[PDB]
């Protein structure tokens, strides 16, 4: 995350951390056993941690759990990233307290000009590398679907949608993807991608979470 | 060609250690890959990059 703050410790109970050599992706928990992130961030085998703060030091509340199951979206292009959105079952199902909790699929689509919540352990700067040990968060609008269009000519799929700020400085970046965009209590995008961090005209690009909850519904019970 | 290729982490935000090879150090170096994009200077491990890349192997 690029020009925001530190979260406080309890705060996001959904947010998750995926590790295989090290944490390289977030992901959001969406039940006990599922946890919803981005198909960029594909991998064979996958460890998920959730209750992180700081993912260097054991703090006493988190819980590792491998996936057992690792679902990208049936349509996700690799040339165009549409549909980059994935599906990971936890080998066994977390246990639900303070400090590890589900957050609400959306119900409706994600409304321009909402503030909304984006957090991760993402890179903080544009141009350089500062990778944080605790867990940083973003408040940042929605975007028009124009200004998601005008920043992003020929490229803006369905399945796309724009946060942040035109004028730059304030985005997500490199070790973000997967991670949750929460408006008024309910996950709308998963980070994807951008031309560059925090540039200006250059807002961050996340997958609308809303265009799937059909699809995440239906793989959840096919894998019951 | 692919060998002097500028390392490039791409427009996706995920952190996947790679290699590339860096005409300067006349050598190959790591990298953190974005996931998806950038160019064919981008390597698993050392010894591949090196094996394709550079030098007299
Ligand atoms: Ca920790």
């Amino acid at each position: 995350i690029v020009g925001g703050y530190t979260c406080e410790e309890n705060s996001l109970p959904y947010q998750v951390s995926l590790n295989s050599g090290s944490h390289f992706c977030g992901g959001s928990l969406i039940s006990e056993q599922w946890v919803v992130s981005a198909a960029h961030c594909y991998k064979t085998r996958i460890q998920v941690r959730l209750g992180e703060h700081n993912i260097k030091v054991l703090e006493g509340n988190e819980q590792f759990i491998n996936a057992a199951k690792i679902i990208r979206h049936p349509k996700y292009n690799r040339d165009t990233l549409d549909n980059d959105i994935m599906l990971i079952k936890l080998s066994s199902p977390a246990v639900i307290n303070a400090r590890v909790s589900t957050i609400s699929l959306p119900t409706a689509p994600p409304a321009a000009g909402t503030e909304c919540l984006i957090s991760g352990w993402g890179n903080t700067l544009s141009f350089g590398a500062d990778y944080p040990d605790e867990l940083k968060c973003l408040d940042a609008p929605v975007l028009t679907q124009a200004e998601c269009k005008a920043s992003y000519p020929g490229k803006i799929t369905n399945s796309m949608f724009c946060v942040g700020f035109l004028e730059g400085g304030k985005d997500s970046c490199q070790r973000d993807a997967g991670g949750p965009v929460v408006c008024n209590g309910q996950l709308q995008g998963v980070v994807s991608w951008g031309h560059g961090c925090a540039w200006k005209n250059r807002p961050g690009v996340y997958t609308k979470v809303y265009n799937y909850v059909d699809w995440i519904k239906d793989t959840i019970a096919a894998n019951s | 060609e692919v060998c002097s290729e500028q390392a490039e982490t791409g427009p996706c935000k995920a952190m996947i250690s790679r290699w590339y090879f860096d005409v300067t150090e006349g050598k190959c170096a790591p990298f953190f890959y974005g996931g998806c994009g950038g160019n064919r200077n981008n390597f698993d491990t050392e010894e591949y990059c090196m094996a394709v890349c550079g030098s007299a192997i």
